[PDB]
């Protein structure tokens, strides 16, 4: 169990990165497509 | 070319959403199995 907290910690911050990135580029598609 | 890195995004999203959705289900499986 507490591996099974370290995992979740790493992929849960892992998981905001790739979703703060996809944000940022939604926003540059917008501006520069739209 | 956004768009197509756009795609690339959120496929690295939904992968790492997949390795935790399995991180729960062992979690799950490991507390069913305490409890009976």
């Amino acid at each position: 169990w507490a591996s099974l907290w370290n995992w979740f910690n790493n992929y849960t911050s892992l998981i905001h990165s790739l979703i703060e990135e996809s944000q940022n580029q939604q926003e540059k598609n917008e501006q520069e497509l739209l | 070319s956004g768009i197509v890195q756009q795609q690339n995004n959120l496929l690295r999203a939904i992968e790492a959403q997949q390795h935790l959705l399995q991180l729960t289900v062992w979690g799950i499986k490991q507390l069913q199995a305490r409890i009976l």
